C-alpha cells in the first residue's frame, strides 16, 4: 500500500518525496490539504515513516534556525516552486560575504533539508524591492506616506479610506508579501475619523478648523 | 461505532456532516424519527471527531431574526415593537432579494435601528446600512460592490453612499472527493 | 438689558424685540399642532386674498415665524 | 441510496433538484403524500450533493412580504398598520404588471416604507424605489433602462429619475444535456 | 413518465403547458377532481422541464388587487379603508374599458394612491396614471398613444399630459406546429 | 472504572471528553437516557482527571444571554425591558452575521446597554461596542482588523473608529493523535 | 471507454488533449463547464490520469512562476485561442533581452506546459494599449481623469454615475480586460455624493481654475 494509494483519488492533488533520513516527505500546497493529509498520518493507517510539510511552515523553521547561528545575515524568503531545488534570495547591499561563505551557507541549508539536492543562492537589489513597492501603491491610487530607516521602509496608509481602497489595498499587500515576506518593507493600515465634514476650513501653510462659528481649532 | 451527536435536526446533521468530511472524516447519518438523527464514526476518528466539534461549537443554533423578541399574537403592542417588527421584516426581503443577483450566493444586511427613539419632539437620526456578500469564483469584487451600493441607496428616503458599508469574499475550493475510509 | 446694541430705524428695532421672543416661540412650537397652526396663520389673513396659491413664500421664513396669537390657542 | 432530506415542500423539492443537476448530479424525488417529498442521490455522489447544500443554504425559505407582519386578522388596528398593509400590496402588484412587459422573465422592487414615522406632526418625505429585472438573452439593457424608469416615475405622487435606482442582468446559459449515470 | 406538479388549478396547469410547448416541451395535464391537476413529461425532457419551471418561476401565484387588503365584508370600516377599496375599483373599471378599444389585447393601469395621507387637513395632492398595453401586430403604436392619453387625461379631476406614461408592446409570434415527441 | 460526572447534556459531556483528551487521559462516555450521560476512568488517570476538572472548572454552565432576565411571557413591559430585549437580540444577530466572514471560527460581540438608564430627560449617550475573534492558522490578523471595524461602525447611528475595540487570536494545535491506554 | 463519450450529448462543449506527461487534458471555457468535467473525474468514472484546465487558471499558475524565476519581465497576457500554439505578449519598450534569450524563455515555458508544442512571443507597442483604453472611454462619454506613472496608466471614474453610465462601464471595463489584462492599465470605479463627477475648481479673482486631482472632495449640498 503505497502513501500516494492512501492520500485519494485526485493523484497530483500532493507530491511524495524521499528524504535522505529513510522518511517520505508530502509536500502540499496549503492548510486545508496539509490537514487532508496529516489526518491519514495521525490515523496511522501508513507503517513506515513519513512528514507533512509546507512552505510557510518550513520557512519559519530555517528563519528559526538562522536567528541563532547567522543573528545578522540579510535576506528576504525562500521559494520551493521546485522543492528538490529552493532557492534563497540574499541581499546585495546589506551582507558582505565570500564565496567560501556563501557555499558553507549552502551545504548547512542543504543539512537542514534533506529533501533537497542543492540549494540556489540568489542576490537581489533592496532598490528593486522598494520600488516595486511604491509603483505598485501608486498603480492602486492609495494615499500614502513613505519612511526610510537604515534597514527598512514603511508605507503607512491611514485616513478616512473607502470601501472599494480597503479591498484594493488588501488584495496588493497580500500580493507582495507573498513574493518578498514581510522583512525590508513594511505596511501600516489605519482608518481613522474625519473631522472637516460639515465644517469650514482654512488650509496651507496657516490652516485651522472652525468648530463652530465663534470656535476656532488650530491643529499641531 | 460511537455516538457524537443526538437527536439533531435534518439541518443541523447536514452541517455537521459536512464539516466532518472538509477534514477527511467518514461519517454516517442514521434517522430514528421522533428521535431525531444521530451521527456516528469509527474509533480511529473518534478523537479528531471531537477536537472538531469543539473548535466549530457544533450543532449550529438557530438563526435569530428580530421579529421573534416582539411576537405578533400579543394583545398589546406599543409603538415600539410595530416598529421593530417593520424592520425585522425590511431586512430580510432585503436579503432575499440580494440573493436573486446575477453570481451572488448569499448575502446578510443590517439596518441601524433608531426605534430606541421615543422620537418625542425630536429630529430623527439618518439611517445606516451593512452588507456582506459571497461570491462565485473569478468575479471582479472591485467592479461589484459599486452595484449593491447603487441598489441599496434608492431603498430608503435618507442614505449616503458614505454610511454604506460593504463587504465581499469568495467561495472557497469545492469538495468533491470522497474521505478515504480507515484501514 | 444688553449695552452693546445698536439701531437704525423702526425695522431695526421691531426685529430686534421680536428676536427676544423667539426662546418662548420655539417652545410653543415644540408642543402644538402644525397643521392647526398653519390653518389660523391663514386665517389671519386669507379674507383678504384674491387667491388660491400658497407656494408663494418659501416655507424656511413661515416655518419659523408664525405668530404668538397663532400659536397660543393651538398650543 | 442515501437521503439528503424529507418533508419537503413540492416547491423546496424542484429547486433542490435544479441546483443539483447543474453541477452534474442525478437525484431522484420520491412522494410520500401527508410526509412530503424525499430526495435521494448515489454515494458516489453524496459528498459533493452534502457540499452544495451547504453552499447554497438548502432548502429554500418561504419568501417574505410585508403584510405578513400585520394581519388583517388582528384583533384591533393603528394606523401604522394599515398603512404598511398598503404599501405591501402595491409593490407586489407592480411586480406582477412589470412581468408582463416584454423580454422580462421576472423582476422584483422595493419601495421607501417611510411610515415607521406615523407622521404625527411631521410632514411626509419623497418616495424612493428600487428595481431588479433579469432579461431574455440578446436584449439592449442600456436601451431597456429607460422603458422602466419611466413607467415607475408616474406611478406616485413625487419621484425624481434621480430617486429610481435599477439593476439588469442576462440568463444564464441553458441546461439542455442530462448528467452522466455514475459507473 | 415523472411527475413535475400536483394539485394545480386550472389556470396554473394552463400556465405552464403554454410555457413548455413553446420550448418543444410535450406535457400531459390529468385531471384528479378534487386533488386538481397533474402534470407529467417524458424523462428526455424532464431535466429540461426542470430548469424551465425554475427559471420562470412556475406556477403563478394568483393576482392581486388592493382591495384584498381591505376586504369590505367586515363588522368595521374606517375613512383609510373605505378610500382604499374606491381607488382599487377604478383601476379595475379602467382597465376593463381599455381592452375593449381597436386592436389592444391586454392593458394594466395603475393610479397615484394619495390615501396614504388622510388628506384632511393637509391638502390633497394632483394624480398620476401609468398605463401597459399590448396590441396587434401591424398597429401603428405611435400614432395610437395619443388616443389612450386624451382617454385617460379627462377620467379625473386635474391630469396633466405630462404626468401620465404609456408604454405599448406587439404581440409576439404565433405558437401553432406542435412540438415533436421523444423518439 | 470510576464515576466522574452523572446527568450531563450532550454538550457538556463532549467538552469534558475534549478536554481529557488534550491531555491524554482515555474517557468513556455512557448513556443511560433520561438520566443523561456519564463519564468515567481507568484508575490510573482518576486523579489527573480530578484535577483537571477542578481546574477548569468543568462542566461549564449554560450560555448566559440578557432576554432571559426580562422574559416576554409577562403581563407588563417597561421601556427599559423592550429596550434591553431589543439590544439582547441584535448582539447575537451580529455575532452570527461575523461567524460567517472569511477564515472566522466564532466571534463574541459585546454593546454599550445604555438602557440602565430611560435615558428620561437626559439626551442618548453615544454607543461602544467590543469585539473577539478566532481566526484559522495563517491569517494576517493585523491586515483583517480593519475589514471587522468597517463593518461594525455602519451598524449603529452613531459610532467612532476610535469607540471600536477588537481583539483576535488564532486556532491552537489540533488534537489528531489518540492518547494511550494505561498498561 | 473512452473519456469524450463520458462527458456528455454536447460533445463540442470541450476538447480532450493528450499530453506529454501521459495524462490527458480536458480543456474548458468556463467555471460551470469546469466543474461540469471535474464532477467526472472527482466521481472517478475514469480510470487512467486526466486534469482539468482553463485559460483564467493557466495564466494566473503561469505568472506565479515567472514571478521567481524573472522577477523583472514586463508582459501582458498569454492567449489559449488556439490551445496547441498560445501566443505571449511582451512590452517592446519596457523589456530588453536577446533572441537568444527570447528562445530560451520560449523552451521554459514550453516546458511548463505539457499540452502545447510551442509558444509564439509578440512584441506589442503600450501606447497602443493605452490610446485604445482612451478612445473606449471617449466612445462611451464616461466622465474619467488619466493619470500616468513609470509602470503605468490609471483611469478613475468617481462620483454620482448615473444606471447608464454605471451599465456601459462595467461592460467596457469587462471587455478590455480580457485582452490585455489588469497590468498595465487600472481602471477604478467609485461612488461619491459629489454632483461634478470629479471635477473640481476654485474661485477667484480672474474667474475659476481648476483644482489638481486629489483624495478631498466636496460634498454636495443640492
Amino acid at each position: 500500500a503505497e502513501l500516494d494509494s492512501l492520500l485519494g483519488q485526485e493523484k497530483e492533488r500532493f507530491q511524495v518525496l524521499p528524504g535522505r533520513d529513510k522518511m517520505l516527505y508530502v509536500a502540499a500546497q496549503n492548510e486545508r490539504d496539509t490537514l487532508w493529509a496529516r489526518q491519514v498520518l495521525a490515523r496511522g493507517d501508513y507503517d513506515k515513516n513519513a512528514r507533512v510539510i509546507n512552505e510557510n511552515e518550513e520557512n519559519k523553521r530555517i528563519s528559526i534556525w538562522l536567528d541563532t547561528y547567522y543573528p545578522q545575515l540579510a535576506y528576504y524568503r525562500i521559494h520551493f516552486d521546485e522543492p528538490r531545488k529552493p532557492v534563497f534570495w540574499l541581499s546585495r547591499q546589506r551582507n558582505t560575504m565570500s564565496k567560501k561563505e556563501l557555499e558553507v551557507l549552502s551545504q548547512k541549508l542543504r543539512a537542514l533539508m534533506p529533501y533537497a539536492d542543492s540549494v540556489n543562492i540568489t542576490l537581489m537589489d533592496d532598490v528593486t524591492a522598494a520600488g516595486q513597492a511604491e509603483a505598485g501603491l501608486k498603480q492602486q491610487a492609495l494615499p500614502y506616506s513613505r519612511r526610510n530607516h537604515k534597514g527598512g521602509v514603511t508605507f503607512v496608509i491611514q485616513g478616512a479610506l473607502d470601501d472599494v481602497e480597503i479591498l484594493r489595498a488588501r488584495q496588493f499587500v497580500d500580493s507582495y508579501y507573498r513574493t518578498w515576506g514581510g522583512r525590508y518593507v513594511q505596511f501600516a493600515i489605519e482608518l481613522k475619523d474625519d473631522w472637516l465634514k460639515g465644517r469650514s476650513f482654512q488650509y496651507g501653510a496657516e490652516g485651522y478648523i472652525k468648530m463652530s462659528p465663534g470656535h476656532w481649532y488650530f491643529p499641531s | 461505532d460511537k455516538d457524537l451527536l443526538k437527536g439533531l435536526d435534518q439541518e443541523q446533521a447536514n452541517e455537521v456532516i459536512a464539516v466532518l468530511q472538509m477534514h477527511n472524516i467518514e461519517a454516517n447519518k442514521i434517522d430514528s424519527g421522533k428521535l431525531g438523527y444521530s451521527i456516528t464514526v469509527a474509533e480511529p476518528d473518534f478523537t479528531a471527531a471531537v477536537y472538531w466539534i469543539k473548535t466549530y461549537q457544533l450543532p449550529p443554533r438557530p438563526r435569530v431574526e428580530i421579529a421573534q423578541m416582539f411576537p405578533a399574537d400579543s394583545l398589546v403592542s406599543s409603538p415600539r415593537a410595530e416598529k421593530a417588527r417593520l424592520y425585522s421584516a425590511i431586512e430580510q426581503r432585503l436579503e432575499q432579494s440580494l440573493q436573486t443577483m446575477e453570481g451572488v450566493l448569499s448575502a446578510r444586511v443590517h439596518i441601524s435601528y433608531d426605534i430606541d427613539a421615543g422620537e418625542n419632539g425630536r429630529p430623527p437620526k439618518p439611517v445606516h446600512l451593512s452588507a456582506l456578500a459571497v461570491y462565485e469564483r473569478g468575479s471582479p469584487l472591485a467592479h461589484q460592490i459599486s452595484d449593491i451600493k447603487r441598489f441599496l441607496k434608492n431603498s430608503f428616503a435618507d442614505v449616503d453612499y458614505d454610511n454604506i458599508s460593504v463587504v465581499l469574499s469568495e467561495r472557497s475550493d469545492a469538495q468533491l472527493q470522497a474521505p478515504g475510509t480507515p484501514v | 438689558e444688553d449695552e452693546d446694541v445698536t439701531f437704525n430705524d423702526i425695522s431695526s428695532l421691531s426685529k430686534h424685540v421680536d428676536e427676544g421672543l423667539d426662546g418662548y416661540r420655539d417652545y410653543l412650537i415644540k408642543y402644538s399642532d402644525r397643521e392647526l397652526v398653519q390653518f389660523f396663520e391663514n386665517a389671519q389673513l386669507k379674507r383678504q386674498y384674491g387667491e388660491e396659491t400658497e407656494t408663494v413664500k418659501r416655507d424656511k421664513d413661515e416655518i419659523e415665524k408664525p405668530s404668538i396669537f397663532a400659536l397660543l390657542p393651538a398650543y
